[PDB]
């Protein structure tokens, strides 16, 4: 859901005139608040891997075997890395 | 000439821009069912409109990971220490600014001037409820900012080198010294003036920021194309007081005043004028994108060329000769910062084409002869360095004929004197 | 989707342009004939411009890769990442429906180690520099390499050149420099 809260989307959607099946997808127990809206339906890990579909603002989701299921992560830039630096050294 | 100077300049380049997706039936029935019931006997002029819009929306992501995720090893700033007298800090990012950006970029963000759901319950609430909404980027400003900090502190630590294969530390001084050597200059000529080349770098540096502190129409290019992708959505929404030959520009004034038979003549009226609105607007974002496509495209390359490398190609890279590039970031954008050799105050000389010593024709290996009135000597062409014509200096090819200015003078054995 | 376009009635009372002329007089037929005319010149219109506006990028696919392959393989260029990653030396093309493949050819380094440098060397009075490649040290000796490459020599008179005295160079270290005709 673009641009509302997380406990404002029963009231967004109006969630009371739905299908108890689409009715699923507005309540608690995996709703998660990322900086471009609310996902409902993805369980949130907090490891970095490659973006496999992009949903926006530095979050990607995925479908893990954990036995099966949509995961939401922050995508990561690359491997960190570091440079030995002096003002006397030099690498050949 | 003599003396030289080192000038930093600044490029600005546009590189995406906003990402939109329109509702086809709420913009133009909103939440009728005598409309949208209608429209269904209309084509389908609704899918290809987002077919559209999402081949524009998905391509400005691919803009920014070509410019900015040139390396994909995020190396890391090390300890600021001694870089020769160079003094990098209002570059590289500070601890305690927000959001590890560093002081250039603060200026920068400010310059340029770009709503929950239970705020609209003005102006974007209004296009809200017609279906028009604007999508975020896949790359957050803080994330940008990580990519620029590692391309602008493997370049200060390394060189040329990690952006063909792995990262090989080398000392700055080390390293200004063969950037030197590649624009004609000598070795010596920055080792022997390694502080007034330090302090005219920082000097340099510390009058872009005053340029930027004081002059609203710096980041002009930036603002124009934000302008614009706003006033479009304006325009779309401004669309919708027009009745397009029909008896009212309100749907629910033709719906409560003439019955079905006698409505659909206006409703398809009203239907028609409303999706042309849409296909202009859609035509029109598809033949912006196709230049931002192409900024995008030049930065790439400028970034490639100019900030991993050191360019032969003549004012690609600033004014003057090239020695270096630093990036920052900017929104929808980056700024390249160039740092260039220019020469300075010059003087007159006499010169001459060979020299005819006893029957031979010495030419310069390098650099060229001059005359200080009533002796010869070699210099390079670049900066005024004289010495003394030897057999070390010059290579002898025929006999004094066929040069046409030919000057007499002598050459001087190094191991006759042995 | 121009064609399955011909299925819609653009307010007419039918999509088939036969069962308006089998069931209406000229006069009343008119009228839904020019309204299906009408929709379906948007249709060709709409075409025409997305064709429009799609071969303009395939125009500057094609002038890139005439560029890359007047620049790659007709000669060698030393634009960095322009024909490939590394250090470019050669490049083949072979030919693909609708397009072109290029097969890059690099010199990539490898294993690298570590060494002790210094910018120039203070022999008696007088700073040496280098003229190609850079000094290095195994920790006891001097000597000179090429920078892409360890193939170490030894400090002679032609693999250096004099300029000035060791004062203002910062980093200078002192050494000895062989001169090759000294034994003769
Ligand atoms: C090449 O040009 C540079 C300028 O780009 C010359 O450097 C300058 O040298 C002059 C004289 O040494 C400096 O003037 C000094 O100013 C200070 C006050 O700032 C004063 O206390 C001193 O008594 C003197 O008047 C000048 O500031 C300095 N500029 C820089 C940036 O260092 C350099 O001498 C020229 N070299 C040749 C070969 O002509
Ligand atoms: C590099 O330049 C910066 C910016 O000028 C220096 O930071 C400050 O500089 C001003 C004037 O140069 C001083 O008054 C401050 O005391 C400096 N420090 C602070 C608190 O920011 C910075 O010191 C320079 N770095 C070096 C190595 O001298
Ligand atoms: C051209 O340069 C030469 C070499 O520097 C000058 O020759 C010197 O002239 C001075 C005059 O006081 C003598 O003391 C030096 O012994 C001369 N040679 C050396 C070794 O420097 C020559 O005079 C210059 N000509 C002009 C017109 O400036
Ligand atoms: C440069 O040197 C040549 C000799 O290599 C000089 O040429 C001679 O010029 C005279 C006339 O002045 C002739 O009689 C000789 O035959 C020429 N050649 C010989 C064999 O000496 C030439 O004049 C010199 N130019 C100058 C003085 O700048
Ligand atoms: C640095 O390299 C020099 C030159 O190769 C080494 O000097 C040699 O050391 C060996 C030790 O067994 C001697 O047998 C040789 O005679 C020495 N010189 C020659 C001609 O190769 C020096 O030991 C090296 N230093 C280190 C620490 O490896
Ligand atoms: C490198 O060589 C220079 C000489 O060219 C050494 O400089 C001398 O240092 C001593 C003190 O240790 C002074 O008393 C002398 O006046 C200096 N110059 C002379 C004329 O010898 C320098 O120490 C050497 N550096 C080293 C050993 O790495
Ligand atoms: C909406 O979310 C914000 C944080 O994003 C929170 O501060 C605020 O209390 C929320 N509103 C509620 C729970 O009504
Ligand atoms: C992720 O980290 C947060 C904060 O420490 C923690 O509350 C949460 O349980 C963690 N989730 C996982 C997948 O471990
Ligand atoms: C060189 O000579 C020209 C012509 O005599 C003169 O105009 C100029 O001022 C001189 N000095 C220079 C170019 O530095
Ligand atoms: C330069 O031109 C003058 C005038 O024609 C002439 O006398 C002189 O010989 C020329 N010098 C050279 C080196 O061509
Ligand atoms: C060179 O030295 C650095 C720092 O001492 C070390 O991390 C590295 O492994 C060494 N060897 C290399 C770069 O081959
Ligand atoms: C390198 O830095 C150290 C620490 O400041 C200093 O002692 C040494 O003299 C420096 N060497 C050179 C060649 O600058």
């Amino acid at each position: 859901y673009q641009d509302v809260n997380c406990t404002e989307v029963p009231v967004a959607i109006h969630a009371d005139q739905l299908t108890p099946t689409w009715r699923v997808y507005s309540t608690g127990s995996n709703v998660f608040q990322t900086r471009a809206g609310c996902l409902i339906g993805a369980e949130h890990v907090n490891n970095s891997y490659e973006c496999d579909i992009p949903i926006g603002a530095g979050i990607c989701a995925s479908y893990q075997t954990q036995s099966q299921s949509i995961i939401a992560y922050t995508m990561s830039l690359g491997a960190e890395n570091s440079v030995a630096y002096s003002n006397n050294s030099i690498a050949i | 000439p003599t003396n030289f100077t080192i000038s930093v300049t600044t490029e600005i380049l546009p590189v995406s821009m906003t990402k939109t997706s329109v509702d086809c039936t709420m913009y133009i029935c909103g939440d009728s069912t005598e409309c949208s019931n209608l429209l269904l006997q209309y084509g389908s002029f609704c899918t290809q409109l987002n077919r559209a819009l999402t081949g524009i929306a998905v391509e400005q992501d691919k803009n920014t990971q070509e410019v900015f995720a040139q390396v994909k090893q995020i190396y890391k700033t090390p300890p600021i220490k001694d870089f020769g007298g160079f003094n990098f800090s209002q570059i590289l990012p500070d601890p305690s600014k927000p959001s590890k950006r560093s002081f250039i970029e603060d200026l920068l963000f400010n310059k340029v001037t770009l709503k929950q759901y239970g705020d609209c319950l003005d102006l974007i609430c209004a296009q809200k409820f017609n279906g028009l909404t604007v999508l975020p980027p896949l790359l957050t400003d803080e994330m940008i900012a990580q990519y620029t900090s590692a391309l602008l502190a493997g370049t200060i630590t390394s060189g040329w080198t990690f952006g063909a294969g792995a990262a090989l530390q080398i000392p700055f001084a080390m390293q200004m010294a063969y950037r030197f050597n590649g624009i004609g200059v000598t070795q010596n000529v920055l080792y022997e003036n390694q502080k007034l080349i330090a302090n005219q770098f920082n000097s340099a540096i510390g009058k872009i920021q005053d340029s930027l502190s004081s002059t609203a129409s710096a980041l002009g290019k930036l603002q124009d194309v934000v302008n614009q992708n706003a006033q479009a959505l304006n325009t779309l929404v401004k669309q919708l007081s027009s009745n397009f030959g029909a008896i009212s520009s309100v749907l629910n004034d033709i719906l409560s005043r003439l019955d079905p038979p006698e409505a659909e003549v206006q409703i398809d009226r009203l239907i028609t004028g409303r999706l042309q609105s849409l296909q202009t607007y859609v035509t029109q974002q598809l033949i912006r994108a196709a230049e931002i496509r192409a900024s995008a495209n030049l930065a790439a390359t400028k970034m490639s060329e100019c900030v991993l490398g050191q360019s032969k190609r003549v004012d690609f890279c600033g004014k003057g000769y090239h020695l270096m590039s630093f990036p920052q970031s900017a929104p929808h954008g980056v700024v390249f910062l160039h740092v260039t050799y220019v020469p300075a105050q010059e003087k007159n000389f006499t010169t001459a084409p060979a020299i005819c010593h006893d029957g031979k024709a010495h030419f310069p290996r390098e650099g060229v002869f001059v005359s200080n009135g009533t002796h010869w000597f070699v210099t390079q062409r670049n900066f005024y360095e004289p010495q003394i014509i030897t057999t070390d200096n010059t290579f002898v090819s025929g006999s004094c004929d066929v040069v046409i200015g030919i000057v007499n003078n002598t050459v001087y054995d190094p191991l006759q004197p042995e």
